[PDB]
């Protein structure tokens, strides 16, 4: 029903498909970091044997103890070729994700109407299926990118990929969210974020608990052995525990080894999810469902006699009059009348004419309703002579 | 009452005008641009508008801050001097109708018969050259990649 | 289209600097990882003795490990090279696409009894174009569960419909319109209205905030503009009285004139001369008891 | 041709006449539609008033083309 021109969908295109194109071009910069992380290893493995041999060559060395470092430093070649192979590959394939998912925004300028029809569809499937992974509905957002054949277009990953973490993190394990803050290590650090540090101090914990001390000695002196600041203060009251049973009753030790850490690693957890990827306080969704109904909602809308109600009107069904109480109204600063008798709309060709009754009706309305010469008003059931019909300007 | 204030000034807004409020909605200023074809045209000037408490039904009041030679405008103060602005103005005008359409009027089609700047209908019915060299002078002396993020050493 | 073609240039330069350094890492390393395998075998045929390393061959050693470091060093610095590109690609998707569009129409509104009645609404309108898996996906962990009466005629939609596969669209319409419901979803249109008037009101409260002056627009309860949306989204009547440019509800209703201008009735007796009125256009001095209310 | 008249208070209203017609019958038009006496009336295209007794085409008006409509106004 709402008509849309290019310039507004280039406006939509602006405000609303911002994450779209920054989850991938967040995914390619890592991948890119990791990929110069790989060559530069390798190229210092294959450097240091390269020394070697020369180094060795200088002491009048035997064949037989150069052909065991040219074996090697072949070797050494191949598998940097191979890992360099495999990282820009990678790289290549998050950069064809992007550049499908630019090409698919760029589509929606088709001239046929029967290509912005399925563009539009496909636009609100991809703002419900963010909604849907956003409010907590992993199966039914699957199903829906399933279904609408939008599963490239959409970011579903992330979503899943956190999921996974805070439910492993629900049952009492303490790996998969250390690979996930060991993964995105670069970030993490950058947004000062302090989830490792308190991950290696529950792993001390939990050996602390079943009674396994010199475990617990020795995963403190590899992981504690560097701490400063607040980071030290928290060491000592760890390393506290060692002289106490797992059972007992004191402020420092028994508060703490309960069962409510767990709650505040996963708080911890949320809350760096949220700052990693920009996720607003409300999605895309939510912000344009509002303005909609904000600028269709109208007095009318709310009337107790219940004749104002139209069964077109959006706003006027049960679940949207409910949902759309406390939004702004609409602002109406020019008259826009429509016929009651026809629904079309009085304008200047359509000249309104008022019932010496007081109730007001189209020209083309009551040319096509008159019977002989006779006027019969539609709502008080009285009939008129069609000569007393009186025009109305509108100013 | 206040009401009509806020849709004027939003709409004022709105329309692309450069308003300035000064002391509240009130008073306050907005930038006007001589009108194309005029002689008063690559001018800008200043002008404040005041709105009385019984707005929609009693008249605001307009004045040029800066200095502008016409028949029918105060040299001094700046008083516009518009019948449709002092007598003539009913409850159904709005401030994007002035300056839409009757500053532009009353700067292209003075009235040299009962003006308020004698000075200058009288050079204005006389001496047209005259007038339009005084006007130019007053409008040109009065109205006129960074560097890449950082990356990290690898580690064995 | 400006911003997508501004961002796919960026991805274009990106796509083809990683192709070109992608073939030419390859190749030069397998150039390296077989020249040294042919100078592997060189040795062998030369007498095997151990010590046998003369002069003919040392220098051709140190000359072969000189070249195989500084290949390796360049092949590896021109991948850092190419980190100008990425950074180029993220300055002109954040330059060209807005970040926070925090613009609510009421901050803090929808918090826990309305996000039942969204997802009725989303149910409804999946029932609506007969994808039923997923409604039923969505009602099993949502909590709510619709009444065996307001799902048995979709699921005959839902059968025909997987029956057919045109003729879908037409056949989806009249069972719509035979069920008694409108020509499109509700949610449909309040989703096209909110793509229109959204990237209206951010932009206007932001020039509203650019004058400093954010304290302009005080009332809350009403849109600072207005937004068109077409002639087939007229579905109730509203008159906006001319001189106070507010609707005309009751208790202050459009009142017509000897002549034919309509006033609101509040806005009449404002401007009661005490004994004679006025109309604003045309020059025609009435009393305020000649007026007959309007009913639209 | 079709005509653009700019009501005072927002309205746009689309008219059609003749290239050769005068601006009194322009007026009567006017009249008609928005029902305001055409001896009041003011006509304004391209910030140039409209005198009456003149047709279209001796102010080069056009299709599609949008003049402003206001009430009579002078200086003092
Ligand atoms: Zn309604
Ligand atoms: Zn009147």
């Amino acid at each position: 029903a709402v008509q849309e021109s290019a310039a507004q969908l280039s406006m939509t295109l602006k405000v609303q498909e911002y994450p779209t194109l920054k989850v991938p071009y967040e995914t390619l910069n890592k991948r890119f970091r990791a990929a110069q992380k790989n060559i530069d290893r390798e190229t210092s493995h294959v450097t240091m044997v390269v020394a070697e041999l020369e180094k060795t060559l200088s002491g009048c060395p035997a064949v037989d103890s150069v052909v065991s470092l040219l074996d090697g430093v072949v070797e050494k070649l191949s598998v940097l070729k191979r890992k360099a192979v495999e990282s820009i590959q990678a790289e290549d394939e998050s950069a064809k994700l992007c550049k499908r998912r630019i090409e698919h925004l760029k589509e929606h300028s088709s001239d046929q109407p029967a290509a912005a029809s399925v563009w539009k569809r496909k636009r609100m499937d991809r703002m419900m299926v963010e909604h849907l992974l956003r409010c907590g509905y992993y199966n039914t957002a699957v199903k829906l990118a399933r279904q609408s054949g939008i599963e490239d277009l959409v970011n579903i990953e992330m979503f899943l990929t956190a999921k996974e973490v805070e439910e492993s993190l629900e049952r009492r394990e303490t790996a998969t969210c250390l690979a996930w803050c060991h993964d995105n290590k670069s970030r993490l650090r950058k947004m000062k974020s302090c989830l490792e540090f308190s991950l290696r101090i529950q792993e001390f914990i939990e050996l602390i608990r079943q009674n396994k001390r010199l475990d617990a000695v020795r995963h403190a002196r590899k992981h504690f052995s560097q701490a400063e600041g607040s980071q030290l203060d928290e060491v000592r009251q760890a390393m506290g525990m060692l002289a106490f049973p797992p059972d007992t009753h004191i402020s420092p030790y028994k508060d703490l080894l309960d069962p409510a850490r767990w709650r505040m690693l996963i708080q911890q957890f949320r809350y760096d999810n949220y700052r990693l990827h920009q996720l607003g306080n409300n999605s895309v969704f939510t912000l344009t469902l509002q303005a909609g109904l904000s600028a269709i909602k109208t007095p009318q809308c709310y009337k107790e006699d219940g004749s104002s109600k139209s069964p077109d009107c959006p706003v006027c069904s049960r679940s949207l009059n409910k949902l759309a109480q406390p939004l702004p109204m609409a602002h109406c600063a020019n008259s826009r009348l429509v016929c009651k008798i026809s629904g079309d709309v009085m304008n200047e060709n359509n000249p309104p004419m008022m019932l010496p009754n007081g109730y007001v009706y189209g020209y083309n309305s009551l040319l096509s309703i008159r019977q002989d010469d006779k006027v019969v008003c539609p709502r008080t059931k009285e009939v008129f002579h069609f000569s007393q019909a009186e025009k109305v300007y509108i100013m | 009452g206040k009401r009509r204030m806020d849709t004027d000034v939003v709409k004022l807004i709105e329309s692309k005008h450069e308003v300035t409020i000064l002391g509240g909605l009130n008073e306050f200023v907005v930038k006007f641009y001589g009108p194309q074809g005029t002689p008063y045209e690559g001018g800008v000037w200043k002008v404040r508008v005041d709105l009385p408490d019984k707005y929609p039904f009693k008249s605001p009041s307009i004045g040029f801050m800066n200095k502008i030679f016409h028949p029918n405008i105060d040299e001094a103060s700046g008083t516009v001097k518009l019948d449709v602005i002092n007598q003539t103005w009913t409850a159904l005008y709005d401030l994007t109708n002035i300056f839409e359409s009757f500053l532009p009027q009353l700067l292209a089609y003075p009235n040299p018969i009962d003006p308020l700047n004698g000075d200058a209908a009288a050079m204005y019915l006389h001496r047209p050259e005259e007038y339009k060299q005084k006007i130019k002078e007053y409008i040109q002396k009065y109205a006129t990649s960074s560097s890449e993020s950082s990356m990290s050493d690898f580690s064995e | 289209m400006d911003q997508c073609v501004t961002v796919e240039r960026e991805l274009e330069k990106v796509l083809h600097k990683f192709s070109g350094y992608g073939q030419l890492c390859e190749r030069g390393l397998e150039e390296l990882i077989d020249y040294t395998g042919g100078l592997k075998h060189e040795i062998l045929q030369s007498h095997g003795q151990d010590a046998e390393l003369s002069g003919t061959l040392s220098l051709v050693l140190t000359q072969c490990c000189k070249r195989i470091k500084d290949t390796v060093q360049k092949l590896a610095s021109d991948h850092k090279d190419i980190h100008s590109s990425v950074s180029r690609v993220g300055k002109a998707i954040d330059k060209n696409f807005d970040s926070d569009i925090s613009s609510v129409g009421i901050d803090g509104c929808w918090q826990a009894d309305s996000q039942r009645l969204l997802n009725e609404v989303m149910v409804e309108h999946f029932f609506r174009q007969g994808m039923l898996d997923v409604a039923e996906e969505l009602c099993q962990e949502s909590g709510l569960s619709v009444d065996p009466s307001q799902k048995e005629p979709f699921v005959e939609l839902n059968r025909i419909l997987e029956a057919l596969k045109d003729i879908c669209d037409i056949f989806t319409r009249d069972a719509c319109a035979l069920l008694g419901l409108s020509v499109e979803s509700p949610l449909s249109v309040s989703f096209s209205a909110g793509c229109v008037a959204l990237p209206a009101l951010i932009n206007i409260k932001a020039v509203i905030e650019q004058r400093q002056c954010t304290g302009v627009w005080n009332q809350k309860d009403e849109l600072p503009i207005e937004v068109d949306l077409g002639k087939k989204c007229w579905y109730h009547s509203i008159f906006a009285c001319p001189i106070l440019r507010q609707q005309t509800t009751d208790n202050n209703p459009p009142m017509k004139l000897v002549c034919g201008h309509i006033i609101s009735r509040d806005a009449l007796n404002k401007m009661f001369n005490g004994s004679k009125l006025k109309c604003p256009y045309c020059p025609m001095e009435q009393s305020p008891g000649d007026a007959k209310q309007i009913f639209f | 041709m079709q005509i653009f008249v700019k009501t005072l208070t927002g309205k746009t209203i689309t008219l059609e006449v003749e290239p050769s017609d005068t601006i009194e019958n322009v007026k009567a038009k006017i009249q008609d539609k928005e029902g305001i006496p055409p001896d009041q009336q003011r006509l304004i295209f391209a910030g140039k008033q409209l005198e009456d007794g003149r047709t279209l085409s001796d102010y080069n008006i056009q299709k599609e083309s949008t003049l402003h409509l206001v009430l009579r106004l002078r200086g003092g």
